[PDB]
């Protein structure tokens, strides 16, 4: 468990590991915006 | 609870496209 | 000061979210770079201070 | 001046409208408990 | 200009999805085979035919859903909806296996329509129909495996069921009961399929790595014009490379591409023939000389005898559940098992 | 005829399948077919 | 439009990062930003593990790969590997996560806003891929950083609390290392061991003294090599041997990482010293040996004489000889007799397993460990059903040794392909035919016919 | 070339398109959801609910064993669940 | 100049009928050693105690095999992963009994085949070609490493490497399904898409180019004579092939760029076989196929069998029978 002081943040901690893959997906959103020039 | 996780990941998730959207409104350096 | 600790931590979390969006937008919009580079300078120091604050307050709640 | 209803239109809709109906059915199934 | 010629004009209009006369057969049957599979794997059980769950509704996933074969007590019935078993009752039709013959028969006629489409389009455009000819091997496979094989057995029950894991079961059944890996028609089929994958990869890689420099970009795809007259890669350099790497090389571009048609097409045809044999249980199951020696000589062992012991395990451990209509009751003491396991 | 930018419909469509498939993988662990 | 499009840069969007090859500043931001991602994952994942951590369950029942790396360094753990204080896990997590923010800031700054190329801004930070002197200088710097890092592990082991030692008397404990092995005959003798069974090359390192001593040697070797490359330029034989380009340097590192990934794969699978089985679960060899011990113990309790029990094949049911004569566990585990582990070595005499110690000396803690390890063998399904492939659903388990070995084989294999890809291209580009054959001077057309 | 229909990139970026399909797609999805939640899909297809595979104290499967009495057999299995 | 430069020019000569090359210098002796040993062993080797239980399996033609049943048998389980060269044996007779030839053969072959891949890169560099044919060969090469090297490593014994024989291959495949449920593993499912797809696209491309050959011959000659080795113009009308195939499906499901088309032909089977090689290599570390055994249960808790449970019944039969004298303890953990 997190130390009880940080317990209200358990749900945020639960989702942080997936953020690195969002950067990969973000690159594609970006290239669509510029039309894959 | 799980909605707590889902609202977190929804807000984190929309953060990315928003930067593109804003730089495309402002005609930024995409 | 239990509530005060979680206030600094939420402050830190909110500030991070704001600057996660603000810094890339400010960096790529050269129109208002001078207007904005002061704010990223402020937010940056505001951010470091919050880490230190949460860092020391942790030892009074943990 | 393009047509709105074509052979193509029927073709894409013969697949697409059953697909979405089925996805909704399958989505609801994830909440069936035994 | 009769009504027939006017219908012919509209059927052969150049549109986004070409129709043709063959479309009248192809599209109804293909859509209904497809839709029948999606309907059965989403909503329909196999409880009364097989003793199995088989749909998303029952909790199966994409790998374990199936439209399963009808019960063995149906024999080779067409299982028409209006026929004598279901008697027009759609719900009972589903429970008795009617979707299986529904998919299999509309699918057979859909395949006919697709080949007729290849003929029709090739004729209108003015090209040779070698692609229609290549499609006879998938048809050979489908007919031999889904129709001829169960027609020679007791019932449709033993055809493949339409599902991912159901087909894996089919694979393992054919090993344990037919010793199908030992069959030279399957071995030729294997050679044709792996040789086709080999030809596919080696030809694409050879062309991509003997390209001429026809542009200045680092992505080489833009330096090709589909109306250009000239070859885009060097046959001469490709030939020298493979001659010195492998000893021989293609030198005739036409023979090369005919060979790519021939190899996998011939492979599937050979495997179809072996499955027609298995319809009658005419297996290549044993080598008689090996059995005579092994029976007399308890010290003789080869990989052939080892594999039969595996087949014997498959058969006895899987049959009671796989063929529930037989009511096999095998006490533990008769199950073949090695030590400890 | 182009009033909504293509990258936006792409992202929204992409995020929508992500959710549906995610829901399917959730159901692998809950209710019917979870082994529980 | 400084690159950023195919017409100016020559590369399509799907090879767009190749537009950065001669843009040192934007390239720097890419590297620093990526490093932010690595450090970020280290932080978020540790906190995720900690949030899910239950101190009463074994770590290896809980899907943890990073907390076991921290525990191995001697933080948070007491005797037997029992978790005594989770706070260091929290610190490690938080400090990495916070660090990734400043790394991320520096990368986004350099990639978006900063100078696209550094060579005008500073003759120190700018570089040309063909400057063999500047290239070895940067290499020299990073060598020094690496040797320092190796010596940080030495610092931890000798001065800052020690390391977890699965071999320590009484069941394992954190232990300060006071006599590292410096004898180069031992240290470099690992590099000359064969990688085959019973030898295992450097994967066989089985005590913390050799581990700490090897990192003293490597630390000094890297610092000395760094100074060497800073002060020198490559000699003539080296210049004529290599391709000197950005992509070629990339390809050499891809080959190096591939090799390293394959070695790590075998490290986590075979070594139970720097991957303690208390944290990572038993090895495959270990769990298979533990099954034999379990039934030896059970049957011996019932009255069986395990030394004289002939099995069905004629080989001993419980005990047999290896091909060089050592007494070993029988059955199919005969293949695993090279296994060494703290729970089994008390039964070992000079000829292998000792029948007198087997008859009299087996303790309840060894019976417990053998049962625990046999029922936590690294076998299981992709959806984490533990056990052999025919087991029913119930046990939700896949060993971290399986997760770590499989993932790093996949990564090592794909980096070998990357090496081959970029090595071939680097050679072709340096010679000037990476974009295809010149129609007007096709080399083969000037060669004699083969026949 | 073009065979005469409106381009797809055109239609899906158009406001009129999304106006129409902001309703049709969610409606079709809701209809399918209802198809299962009302329990109707069970009765249309004859698929057992989780409580109607077996009778309470039976462990044998209701396999049809006759070709022409089949529909009759299934209905008799069904009435033993009552 | 000097002799060494003369030797280097001959090694790297593009005028040799078969390219030698520096990779060729290692490849030739190792492939020769592996080939000669394999041929002699397949014909004449006495039986091998593959499983270390003193139960020799006869693999060679002279000892009662045919082409389909014969094999070079893997080395004894008693050896495990230990190196067993000829000179570690007390005698050739001992080396034969314990399966020595298998080690000699696979080690020389893996080395020679690795250098075959390098030799492909090397000649491509001497000829001025693009370099990536050898990348395509890395898929079959990786597959061979998986069944001869990786899987023994993960499982701890060369006795579980794939045998060098027709029926031995089948035995390997069946036992693999028993212990890893490889059919339910997505990398193998991707390997099947890779090879089915490759055979499909092989036929498609063959038939489409053949369907659009340009009339260059009369009907009493082979159409193959319409192509002359080295001619500048193409012999088929890709615009016609696109016009046919675009109408068979729809216009954009069809390629009009030859380079894009041929890159697709290379990529699909190569990537597919990478995944299946990676499948064997990770199942070497016992990360097995999906397990849905007893995944569906009813409201009371009765198990409702699916097709996965039927697969498990077959798997169970392979398990209890394979290596019937080799297990003394209830779990088969390697
Ligand atoms: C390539 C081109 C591709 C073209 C695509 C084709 C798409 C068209 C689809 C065709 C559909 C065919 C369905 C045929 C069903 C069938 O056969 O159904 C089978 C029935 C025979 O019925 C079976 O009859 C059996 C024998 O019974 C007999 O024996 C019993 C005693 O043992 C009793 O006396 C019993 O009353 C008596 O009838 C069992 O009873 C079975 O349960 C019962 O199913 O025949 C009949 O309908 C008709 C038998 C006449 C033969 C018709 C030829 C079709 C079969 C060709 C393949 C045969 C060779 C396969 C290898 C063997
Ligand atoms: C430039 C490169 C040129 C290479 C030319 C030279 C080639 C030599 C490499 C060949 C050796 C490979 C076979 C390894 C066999 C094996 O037992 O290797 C495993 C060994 C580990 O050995 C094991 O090491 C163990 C060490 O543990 C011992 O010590 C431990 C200490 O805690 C424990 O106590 C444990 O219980 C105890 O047994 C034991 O000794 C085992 O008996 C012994 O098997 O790993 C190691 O040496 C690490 C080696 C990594 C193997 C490389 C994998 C190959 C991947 C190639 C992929 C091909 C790619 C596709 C191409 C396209
Ligand atoms: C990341 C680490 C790294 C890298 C990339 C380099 C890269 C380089 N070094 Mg440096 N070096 C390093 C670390 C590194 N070095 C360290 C830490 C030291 C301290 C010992 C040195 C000491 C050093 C010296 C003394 C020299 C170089 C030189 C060179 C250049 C040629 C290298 C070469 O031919 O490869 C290797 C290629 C070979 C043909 C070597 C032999 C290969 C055989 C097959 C290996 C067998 C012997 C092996 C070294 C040990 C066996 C271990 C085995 C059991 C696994 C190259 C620019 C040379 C140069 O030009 O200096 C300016 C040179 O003379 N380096
Ligand atoms: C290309 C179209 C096509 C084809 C080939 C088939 C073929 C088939 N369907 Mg499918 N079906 C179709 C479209 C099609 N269907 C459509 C659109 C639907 C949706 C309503 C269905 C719904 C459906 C169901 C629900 C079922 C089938 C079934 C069947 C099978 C039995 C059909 C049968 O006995 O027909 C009998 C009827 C005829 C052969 C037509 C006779 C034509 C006339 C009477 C000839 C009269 C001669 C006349 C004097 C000559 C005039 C000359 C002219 C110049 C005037 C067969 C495999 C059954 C099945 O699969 O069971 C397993 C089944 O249960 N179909
Ligand atoms: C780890 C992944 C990674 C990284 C670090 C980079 C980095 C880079 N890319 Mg590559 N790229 C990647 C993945 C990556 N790429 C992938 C997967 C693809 C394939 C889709 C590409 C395709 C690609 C192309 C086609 C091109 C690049 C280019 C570039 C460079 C300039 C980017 C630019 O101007 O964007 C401008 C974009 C924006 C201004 C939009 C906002 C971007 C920011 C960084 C979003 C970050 C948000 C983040 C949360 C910030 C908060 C942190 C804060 C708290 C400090 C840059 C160094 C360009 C180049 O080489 O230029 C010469 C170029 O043309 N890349
Ligand atoms: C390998 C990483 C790396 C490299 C080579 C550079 C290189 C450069 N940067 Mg960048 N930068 C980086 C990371 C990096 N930066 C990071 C992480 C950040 C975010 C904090 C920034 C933020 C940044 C800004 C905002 C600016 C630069 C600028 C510059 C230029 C002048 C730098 C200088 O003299 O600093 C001065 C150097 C010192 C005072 C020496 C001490 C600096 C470090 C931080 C001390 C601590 C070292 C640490 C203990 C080592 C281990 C770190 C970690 C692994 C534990 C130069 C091209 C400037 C530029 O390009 O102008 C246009 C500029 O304005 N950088
Ligand atoms: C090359 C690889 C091929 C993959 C193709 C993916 C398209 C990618 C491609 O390259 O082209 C994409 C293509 C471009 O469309 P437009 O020209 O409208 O788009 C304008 C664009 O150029 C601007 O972005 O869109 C389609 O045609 C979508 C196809 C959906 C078609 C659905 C039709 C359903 C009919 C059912 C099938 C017919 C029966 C089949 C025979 C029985
Ligand atoms: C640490 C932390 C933090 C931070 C965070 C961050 C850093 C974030 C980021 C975020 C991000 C970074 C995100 C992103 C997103 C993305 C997305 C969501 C994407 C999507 C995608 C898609 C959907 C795609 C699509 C497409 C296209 C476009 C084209 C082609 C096709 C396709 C379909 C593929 C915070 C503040 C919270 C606080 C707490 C802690
Ligand atoms: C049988 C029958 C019939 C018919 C029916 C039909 C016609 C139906 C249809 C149906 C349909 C038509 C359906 C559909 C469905 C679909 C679905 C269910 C889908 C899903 C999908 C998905 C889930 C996908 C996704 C993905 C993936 C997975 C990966 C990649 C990405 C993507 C996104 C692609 C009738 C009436 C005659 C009556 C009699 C009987
Ligand atoms: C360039 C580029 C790119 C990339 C980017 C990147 C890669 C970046 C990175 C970035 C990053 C890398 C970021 C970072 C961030 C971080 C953060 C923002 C952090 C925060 C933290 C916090 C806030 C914490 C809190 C806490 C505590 C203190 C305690 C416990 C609880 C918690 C966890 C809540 C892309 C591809 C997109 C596009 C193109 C261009
Ligand atoms: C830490 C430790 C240790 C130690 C370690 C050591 C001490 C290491 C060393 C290492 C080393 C000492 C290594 C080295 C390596 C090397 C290499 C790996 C090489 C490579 C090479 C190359 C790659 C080359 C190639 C080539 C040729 C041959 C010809 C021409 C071309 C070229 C140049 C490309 C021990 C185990 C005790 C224990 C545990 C811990
Ligand atoms: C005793 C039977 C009771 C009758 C119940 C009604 C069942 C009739 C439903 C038939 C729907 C049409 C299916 C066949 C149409 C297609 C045949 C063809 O096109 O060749
Ligand atoms: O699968 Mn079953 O598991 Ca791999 O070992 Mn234990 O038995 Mn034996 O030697 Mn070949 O085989
Ligand atoms: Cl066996
Ligand atoms: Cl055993
Ligand atoms: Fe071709």
């Amino acid at each position: 468990k997190l130390p009880e002081a940080y317990a209200i943040f358990d749900p945020l901690v639960d989702v942080l590991p997936v953020i690195p893959v969002l950067f990969l997906a973000l690159a594609f959103v970006w290239q669509a915006a510029v039309g894959f020039r | 609870e799980v909605i707590a996780q889902l609202t977190m990941i929804a807000m984190i998730g929309i953060a990315g496209p928003m930067i593109i959207f804003l730089l495309a409104v402002r005609r930024g350096n995409l | 000061m239990t509530i005060l600790f979680q206030l600094a931590l939420a402050a830190l979390v909110i500030l991070s979210f704001v600057m996660v969006i603000g810094v890339p937008v400010a960096y790529a919009s050269p129109q208002d770079w001078d207007r904005s580079k002061q704010l990223i300078f402020l937010g940056s120091g505001l951010w470091i201070a919050l880490v230190l604050v949460v860092g020391v307050l942790n030892f009074f709640v943990v | 001046s393009y047509p709105i209803f074509t052979v193509r239109w029927v073709a894409v809709h013969t697949l697409a409208v059953p697909t979405i109906f089925f996805l909704g059915a399958i989505a609801a199934m994830q909440f069936i408990q035994r | 200009r009769g009504w027939f010629d006017i219908l012919d004009d509209w059927l052969k209009r150049d549109r986004f999805v070409f129709v043709g006369w063959s479309g009248i057969l192809l599209f109804p049957c293909a859509y209904l085979a497809l839709g029948g599979w999606l309907t059965g794997t989403t909503f329909v059980t196999s409880w009364y035919t097989h003793g199995l769950a088989s749909s998303y509704l029952e909790g199966c996933n994409f790998l374990t859903v199936a439209v399963s074969t009808p019960a063995n007590s149906m024999g080779h019935s067409l299982l028409l909806l209006w026929g004598p078993e279901a008697q027009g009752d759609f719900t009972r039709w589903c429970q008795l296996g009617g979707l299986w013959t529904f998919i299999a028969l509309h699918g057979a006629f859909g395949l006919i329509g697709f080949m007729l489409r290849q003929f029709e389009i090739a004729r209108l455009v003015g090209v040779r129909p070698y692609n229609a000819i290549a499609f006879s091997a998938p048809i050979a496979v489908f007919v031999s495996v889904f129709l001829i094989y169960p027609l020679g057995q007791s019932s449709w029950f033993f055809a493949p069921s339409f599902g991912v894991a159901a087909i894996f079961r089919f694979l393992l059944f054919f090993q344990g009961f037919h010793n199908w890996t030992l069959n030279p028609f399957h071995m030729m089929g294997v050679a044709g399929v792996l040789g086709g994958a080999l030809l596919c990869a080696i030809h694409g890689a050879t062309v991509e790595n003997t390209l001429f420099q026809d542009g200045e970009g680092a992505s080489t795809f833009r330096a090709f014009n589909p109306t250009q007259a000239e070859e885009t890669y060097s046959m001469v350099t490709a030939n020298r490379f493979w001659s010195q790497i492998f000893g021989i090389a293609f030198s005739n571009k036409r023979w090369l591409h005919f060979f790519m048609l021939f190899v996998p097409v011939t492979g599937l045809w050979m495997s179809a023939i072996g499955v027609v044999g298995l319809a009658l249980n005419l297996r290549s199951y044993d080598f008689i000389s090996q059995e005579i020696r092994a029976a007399e000589d308890p010290e003789f062992e080869t990989f052939y005898t080892k594999n039969l012991l595996l087949n014997e395990g498959i058969r006895a451990w899987m049959a009671p559940q796989d063929q529930p209509h037989e009511n096999f009751v095998f006490p533990e003491e008769v199950l073949p098992r090695g030590n400890a396991l | 005829g182009g009033r909504i930018p293509l990258w936006i419909v792409a992202t929204v469509a992409g995020m929508g399948v992500i959710v549906i498939v995610g829901l399917f993988f959730y159901g692998a662990y809950a209710g019917l077919g979870s082994s529980l | 439009a400084t690159n950023r499009d195919q017409e100016s840069s020559g590369f399509a969007w799907w090879a767009g990062n190749a537009r950065l090859i001669n843009l040192s500043g934007k390239l720097l931001g890419a590297h620093v930003a990526h490093a932010g991602l690595i450090v970020f994952w280290a932080g978020a994942m540790t906190l995720f593990e900690l949030a899910h951590f239950i101190p009463e369950k074994p770590m290896y029942e809980q899907g943890l790969i990073l907390i076991p790396h921290i525990a191995t360094l001697g933080w948070g753990v007491g005797p037997g590997g029992e978790v005594v204080d989770t706070f260091p896990f929290f610190v490690v997590g938080v400090v990495h996560l916070i660090s990734s923010a400043v790394l991320g800031f520096g990368g986004v700054y350099h990639a978006i806003r900063g100078p696209e190329t550094l060579e005008e801004y500073s003759s120190f930070f700018g570089y040309d891929w063909k400057d063999k002197n500047k290239m070895t200088t940067i290499l020299g710097f990073h060598l020094i950083v690496l040797g320092i890092g190796a010596l940080l592990l030495v610092a931890k082991a000798m001065f800052f609390g020690g390391l977890y030692d699965t071999w320590a008397p009484g069941g394992g404990d954190v232990r300060v290392i006071t006599n590292p092995t410096l004898d180069p005959r031992v240290i470099f003798g690992y590099l000359l061991k064969s990688p085959f069974g019973g030898e295992g090359w450097i994967v066989s390192v089985n005590n913390l003294e050799d581990v700490v001593g090897g990192h003293i040697w490597i630390g000094l070797i890297c610092i000395a090599g760094g100074i060497w490359h800073i002060l020198t330029t490559p000699f003539g034989w080296a210049r004529r041997a290599f391709i000197w380009s950005g992509e070629a340097y990339l390809s050499y590192s891809l080959g190096a990482l591939s090799m390293m990934g394959f070695i790590a794969t075998c490290f986590v699978w075979f070594n139970n010293t720097v991957y303690p089985s208390e944290f990572y679960g038993p090895t495959g060899p270990e769990a298979s040996q533990a099954q034999a011990m379990t039934f030896l113990i059970r049957d011996q309790k019932l009255g069986a004489n395990v030394g004289s029990a002939q099995g069905p094949t004629g080989l001993g049911k419980y005990l047999m000889r290896s091909p060089t004569g050592e007494i070993i566990f029988g059955g199919e585990t005969m293949r695993f007799w090279d296994f060494r582990g703290p729970w089994l070595e008390p039964l070992r005499g000079p000829n292998g397993l000792d029948l007198n110690k087997i008859k009299n000396d087996i303790q309840p803690w060894q019976e417990r460990r053998a049962a625990e390890y046999m029922t936590h063998a690294p076998l299981g399904s992709l959806n984490s059903v533990g056990g052999v492939a025919t087991e029913i659903n119930s046990v939700n388990f896949v060993s971290p040794r399986s997760w770590l070995a499989t993932s790093h084989f996949v990564l090592a294999f794909f980096f070998l392909v990357g090496h081959l890809w970029h090595a071939g291209r680097a050679r072709a580009a340096a010679a000037g035919f990476e974009k295809g054959i010149d129609r007007e001077s096709e080399p083969v057309l000037s060669m004699p016919s083969l026949d | 070339g073009t065979t005469g229909e409106r381009p797809f990139s055109d239609i899906i970026t158009s406001v009129r398109y999304w106006v129409i399909h902001s309703i049709t797609i969610p409606a079709l999805f809701i209809a399918g959801w209802l198809f299962v939640s009302t329990g109707l899909a069970y009765d249309v297809f004859g698929t057992p609910r989780p409580d109607s595979y077996y009778a309470q104290e039976q462990r044998s499967i209701p396999l049809v064993t006759d070709r022409f009495e089949a529909k009759q057999q299934v209905e008799t299995f069904l009435e033993q669940l009552k | 100049a000097n002799l060494w430069e003369r030797f280097c020019n001959w090694v790297t000569s593009t005028d040799n009928r078969l390219y030698v090359g520096w990779f060729g210098v290692i490849m030739i002796p190792t492939l020769l050693a592996a080939t000669i040993c394999f041929v002699i062993a397949f014909i004449a080797a006495p039986p091998v105690d593959i499983d270390g239980i003193r139960e020799p399996v006869s693999g060679s033609l002279l000892y009662g095999n045919n082409i389909i049943t014969g094999a070079v048998v893997p080395s004894s389980n008693a050896i495990g992963l230990h190196f067993y060269p000829i000179w570690e044996a007390a005698s050739l007779d001992e080396w034969l009994y314990n399966g020595g030839p298998y080690q000699l053969i696979i080690f020389h072959f893996l080395l020679g085949a690795s250098c075959y891949m390098g030799r492909q890169w090397e000649l491509s560099y001497r000829l001025g070609m693009r370099p990536w044919i050898c990348v395509a060969y890395s898929a079959p090469l990786a597959s061979a490493f998986a069944v001869f090297l990786i899987y023994p490593i993960g499982q701890g014994s060369f006795s579980d490497g794939m045998p060098l024989g027709i029926s031995g291959t089948f035995n390997f495949m069946i036992v693999f399904q028993a212990e890893h449920n490889i059919l339910m593993h997505p990398f193998h499912q991707l390997g099947v898409a890779g090879v089915f797809g490759g055979a499909l696209f092989c036929a498609m491309h063959g038939s489409l180019v053949t369907s659009s050959l340009i009339r260059e011959t009369t009907e009493t000659e082979s159409a193959n004579y319409g192509y002359k080795f080295g001619q500048e113009e193409e012999t088929y009308n890709i615009v016609a092939a696109h016009g046919y195939f675009g109408r068979l499906i729809f216009q954009y499901a069809s390629f009009n760029n030859s380079r894009s088309l041929h890159f697709f032909l290379a990529a699909w089977p190569v990537v597919g076989v990478w995944f299946t090689a990676l499948g064997i290599s990770t199942m070497a570390f016992n990360l097995n196929g999906f397990n849905f055994n007893h995944s569906v249960i009813d409201a009371k808790g009765n198990v409702i069998n699916t097709w996965a449970d039927i697969i498990n019944r077959a798997n169970l039969g392979m398990e209890v029978m394979h290596e019937r004298n080799a297990h003394n303890f209830p779990l088969d953990l390697a």
